[PDB]
């Protein structure tokens, strides 16, 4: 999903504060 | 480790992380 999709990614590569504030 | 702001999240660290990114003490 959208959530699972960045997930994927932080997990993988890592994510920034403003792609997971984004999340809020 | 610091503040999840630009980091590797995974399952648990990427909800915590993202309710850190957003206040922390929000949820």
């Amino acid at each position: 999903d959208v959530l699972a999709g960045l997930s994927s990614s932080c997990c993988k590569w890592g994510c920034s504060k403003s792609e997971i504030s984004s999340l809020c | 480790r610091a503040a999840p702001y630009g980091v590797r999240l995974c399952g648990r660290e990427f909800i915590r992380a993202v309710i850190f990114t957003c206040g922390g003490s929000r949820w």
